[PDB]
């Protein structure tokens, strides 16, 4: 493990630099080495981890979608045989994507989730687990697709259960979890009504709690509530 | 979807 | 060489897909494998090669500049000692950048330039040689800096010499070469007056030749002439 | 600076 010779604090330091330089592969590798030091992550460090791998897998997912779209057009009416190259390259990007998700899932299993006792950290990491299974779901086609989907569902649900018990309904992690689980329902689970019910209930419960908030926290929560609003306007 | 809380 | 088992045509095909997916590292590796097949490149293939490596090194250069800026601020007045990490990471990006340039320079020496007999191809590749030495110049500091700069100068000049003899002054490769050699003068060679003289002479000679052009070629040439205009407005 | 001619 090639970050093994770097100080934990230096990895975190370089992750922040990598973010500034928009060098997100680097950022993710620095944060992976930081996790493998074996210590729990602080709030700020958890944010670095998720921003890094979100950017990395986000480019992969965008590329996969472009290539999957081309490949579907190669299957269509009046479409000239172009060889195995579109499939081949979509598969190469897919396998790369799948390896990033497996790497993130591996960090969470070994051993971030099990050492996360506080609600803010446990919910954060279980939401990540749901998110990275959801990205595997987006590209899965075999039999295993159902099992990937269930695994995403199960992480999101455990996270939902904890967040409802332990966090205010304006909490930005709770809000973002609900948003993403609703996206899961709409885009993965073929459950748009659940997606809409969850987004609306989450939005309405946060609205009723905003009065408890300082001006800065109000800003943090209403940003994500707007994202719920955006999906509901898209979905209805 | 949404993922770095202030 | 890990593209060695792929068909030349399949590499070109996948390079085009990679461009569409904005997967430019991939695109560059496909085009490197295509070059190493040993055949001359067509016009369209030469464009793929330069778009690919421009995007790759362009991200590197942007990152290097961010990190070099941070590092210079760490050297300033009232600036707290932060350790060797900013330097270390700027060096890592620098070395990566230097390897991409060396890879491009290596393709041109082995053996694109020497087999390029036509003016459009020879000028294209010598401009690339100038460009990738100029990127090495941007980060060079040792004694070798002068020699890198001369090497950039020398490629640009040979390309300028051929383009003047063999191409119309509206030719987009000739125009882009002049633009970049002028940037070389301004940004690398500490010769802003030369930079301005070259941009203005190039612009004025193209303007007088635009009447010879079809509507599509007029569009191609005036785009780059506008870029000359932009630099002159920046520089004067 | 400038580098894919139509
Ligand atoms: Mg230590
Ligand atoms: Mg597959
Ligand atoms: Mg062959
Ligand atoms: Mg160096």
């Amino acid at each position: 493990g090639a970050m093994g010779s770097m100080e934990r604090a230096s990895l975190i330091q370089k992750a922040k630099l990598a973010e500034q330089a928009e060098r997100y592969e680097d950022m993710a590798a620095f944060m992976k080495g930081a996790v493998e030091k074996g210590e729990e992550l602080s709030c700020e460090e958890r944010n670095l981890l998720s921003v890094a791998y979100k950017n990395v897998v986000g480019g992969q997912r965008a590329a996969w979608r472009v290539l999957s779209s081309i490949e579907q057009k190669s299957n269509e009416e009046g479409s000239e045989e172009k060889g195995p190259e579109v499939r081949e390259y979509r598969e190469k990007v897919e396998t790369e994507l799948q390896g990033v998700c497996d790497t993130v899932l591996g960090l969470l299993d070994s051993h971030l989730i099990k050492e996360a006792g506080d609600a803010e950290s446990r919910v954060f990491y279980l939401k990540m687990k749901g998110d990275y299974y959801r990205y595997l779901a987006e590209v899965a086609t075999g039999d295993d697709k159902k099992r990937i989907i269930d695994s995403a569902r199960s992480a999101y649900q455990e996270a939902m259960d904890i967040s409802k018990k332990e966090m205010p309904p304006t909490n930005p992690i709770r809000l973002g979890l609900a948003l993403n689980f609703s996206v899961f329902h709409y885009e993965i689970a073929n459950s748009p009504e659940e997606a809409i019910s969850l987004a609306k209930t989450t939005f309405d419960e946060a609205m009723a709690d905003l009065h408890t908030l300082s001006e800065d926290s109000y800003k943090d929560s209403t940003l994500i509530m707007q994202l719920l609003r955006d999906n509901l306007t898209l979905w209805t | 979807s949404f993922x770095x809380f202030k």
